[PDB]
């Protein structure tokens, strides 16, 4: 239940791109 | 007169002449180990897998990303170290045994071929057990200056410089010889002078001169580490976005490609001065 930690860890897990 | 002049440059001629020509033999060795060196890097800092493990709807999924926060600040950061030294000490191993390959050339053979072989094969130490202890104690020295920080925590490209700056200095007052040679102990006839040589090394490492050459290249890889992330700087980023930016470094800070890191280490004319120097010393009667 922390919306802003969910999106920030989703996004960052593509930059390992 | 003109008669001591030419002589000196004769000397001097001569020994430029085998020093270049072990320079390009050193390049070769460094640019051949570099593979190894990723290699063993990548298996004992696998961020790769935690990343598989992300990637695959896990459990303790912040464990992972701490696990993460701490591997790849841990790789680059070791990546930058390992291979600086791994120039280095090949520029004093081939110098030390340059020169006495060229003083042999004069009953009694100092250092024949497999004295040459056994004094060479101590680079394992630096690829091997030195690495695993260099990697342990820039792990614990990132994990006390990342170990509290949040991976929502913003950071600028300065506040990213000042935590490098705190695990070197972690690192460099916890000298970098230990993780080159392995410690001297408490024979055979030719094992009597490779113990010399490793000997002669291992003072070589604690040379002032040997740490100035070091500190050079450490710093000169650091700001490079810095240089090639500000491009992902254009403000702050949160250190969860850091962390992808920093895991990736290891594959341009140990590229044999040109105009990448180890290039410009072998192309520096500092190092080149020193390895002279190391050469002339060993090579003189």
């Amino acid at each position: 239940a922390d919306r802003e930690l969910e999106e920030l860890l989703e996004s960052a897990l593509d930059d390992f791109d | 007169g003109q008669e001591r002049e030419a002589a000196e440059y004769i000397a001097q001629a001569r020994r430029q002449y085998h020093f270049e020509s072990n320079q390009r033999t050193c390049n070769m060795t460094v640019l051949s180990m570099l593979p190894t060196l990723r290699e063993a890097l990548m298996q004992q800092l696998n961020s790769e897998s935690l990343t598989a493990l992300l990637k695959n709807r896990p459990s303790n999924k912040l464990e992972i990303w701490e696990d993460l926060k701490i591997i790849s600040f841990t790789r680059s950061t070791v990546a930058v170290y390992s291979t600086c030294m791994l120039v280095v000490l090949l520029r004093v191993q081939l110098n030390i045994i340059g020169g006495y390959i060229y003083l042999d050339n004069a009953t009694t053979i100092l250092a024949p071929p497999d004295v040459q072989q056994q004094y060479l094969s101590s680079i394992q130490h630096l690829l091997g057990d030195g690495l695993t202890e260099l990697i342990t104690v820039i792990k614990q020295a990132v994990q006390k200056v990342l170990g509290s920080v949040s991976l929502k925590h913003s950071l600028s490209l300065l506040d990213l410089e000042q935590k490098l700056k705190e695990i070197r200095n972690l690192v460099e007052q916890h000298l970098l010889s230990h993780y080159m040679m392995p410690d001297e102990e408490t024979l055979s006839p030719r094992d009597i002078t490779t113990i010399k040589l490793l000997n002669e090394t291992r003072d070589m490492l604690e040379s002032p001169d040997f740490s100035t050459v070091l500190n050079t290249c450490l710093n000169r890889g650091f700001s490079r580490l810095l240089d090639n992330m500000a491009e992902f700087f254009r403000v702050s980023l949160p250190l969860a976005k850091i962390i992808p930016i920093v895991n990736g470094q290891i594959h341009s800070v140990c590229s044999e490609t040109p105009s990448h890191f180890v290039q410009d280490l072998l192309t520096m004319e500092q190092v080149k001065d020193f390895a002279a120097n190391v050469y002339e010393a060993f090579s003189t009667p």
